[PDB]
């Protein structure tokens, strides 16, 4: 097993994750909420 | 005359409230007003004035 090939594989894994970190700005959560669809009407007085 | 008498007497109307929403400073109470209510039974329907 020679080095120069592997030390390029690391660059692929470097650049692929380096482009995936460009999901900036990344949100705190992860959607937990069971979907909420709301209907609203207003009958004044 | 029958139909017209129904929606005139069997109706759910909406009136405002005491102490409204833009009130007079010093208003102590705020309560809703109920006027005409929707009829419930067969006897109440037998008493519509034509």
């Amino acid at each position: 097993d020679r080095p120069i090939f592997a030390w390029v594989i690391a660059i692929i894994i470097m650049l692929a994750g380096g482009l995936a970190i460009l999901k900036l700005p990344v949100a705190q959560y992860p959607t937990i909420a069971p979907p909420a669809v709301t209907i609203s009407a207003s009958y004044p007085g | 005359d029958v139909i017209t008498a129904i929606k005139a007497q069997n109706a759910q109307v909406a009136a405002g409230q005491l102490g409204g929403t833009p009130p007079v400073k010093g208003q102590q109470l705020n309560a809703s007003i109920i006027a005409q209510t929707r009829l419930t039974s067969t006897e109440e329907f037998g008493k519509i004035l034509l």
